[PDB]
């Protein structure tokens, strides 16, 4: 079980939750900021 | 980006700043000839 | 092109111009701790 739990945590960092792309610094390079605080948003949320 | 001749020039889902640094699998350029500011009519998940 | 591993972890990569398969590791990391006895006997302190 508790590995079992923590397992599903590192799996929870390839999910979008909506943004353009799961991993952050794509976000973080091609994004103007004014739109990067959009997408990561909605990363921050998921992962919370 | 800086040669601003033209009449309009947006990106979407690029900053226009950051594309000196990105090595991409290949680009598709299509060109045509359309009368009036038909620009606005063709949006991406717009209609027109 | 590239290798990796459970989660989204780029854990090789083929290095263009050399043709060398390149192994990351991660930069360490770690929370530091304080040890200290009372500051009304000593100010004296090690760290962990
Ligand atoms: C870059 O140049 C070197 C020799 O000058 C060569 O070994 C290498 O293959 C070249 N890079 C590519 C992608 O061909």
């Amino acid at each position: 079980q508790n590995a079992q739990a923590l397992n599903t945590l590192v799996k929870q960092l390839s999910s979008n939750f909506g943004a353009i792309s799961s991993v952050l610094n794509d976000i973080l390079s091609r994004l103007d900021p004014p739109e990067a605080e959009v997408q990561i948003d909605r990363l921050i949320t998921g992962r919370l | 980006y800086n040669s601003a001749s033209f009449s309009t020039f947006k990106c979407y889902g690029v900053s226009p700043t950051k594309l000196n640094d990105l090595c991409f699998t290949n680009v598709y350029a299509d060109s045509f000839v359309i009368r009036g500011d038909e620009v606005r009519q063709i949006a991406p998940g717009q209609t027109g | 092109q590239f290798g990796r591993d459970i989660a989204d972890t780029t854990d090789a990569v083929r290095d263009p111009q050399t043709l060398e398969i390149l192994d990351i590791t991660p930069c360490s990391f770690g929370g530091v701790s304080v040890i200290t006895p009372g500051t009304n006997t000593s100010n004296q302190v090690a760290v962990l």
